[PDB]
């Protein structure tokens, strides 16, 4: 549903890590940068005075 | 000349019955919020049907 782009690998072997705890598993592209969420900021601007 | 009554009817503000106090983070746990707070492997846990 999210979407896969994640998966889309070139050589998955490689760039794919997970381990499996009891019910689903989490899944690491190695290659894929983790990017802070910019323009999802807690108050715009609030002018504190 | 002052009024005899009007000091007796005179009565102090009433009570305030909770003080306000600061809650630091942590505290809170186990609400109704739909966002993921079950913990450990139960969360993780999903029935079958």
């Amino acid at each position: 549903p999210n979407g896969s782009n994640y998966i889309k690998t070139a050589n998955p072997r490689n760039d794919l890590r997970m381990v499996t705890v009891a019910d689903y598993t989490f899944i690491v592209n190695r290659n894929v940068v983790a990017q802070k969420n910019t323009k999802s900021v807690n108050l715009p601007n609030y002018n504190p005075n | 000349k002052m009024d005899t009554n009007q000091i007796r009817a005179v009565e102090p503000a009433p009570l305030t019955q909770e003080v306000s106090s600061v809650e630091f983070g942590g505290s809170s746990d186990e609400t109704d919020t739909e966002g993921t707070e079950v913990s450990g492997r139960k969360g993780l846990k999903v029935e079958r049907d």
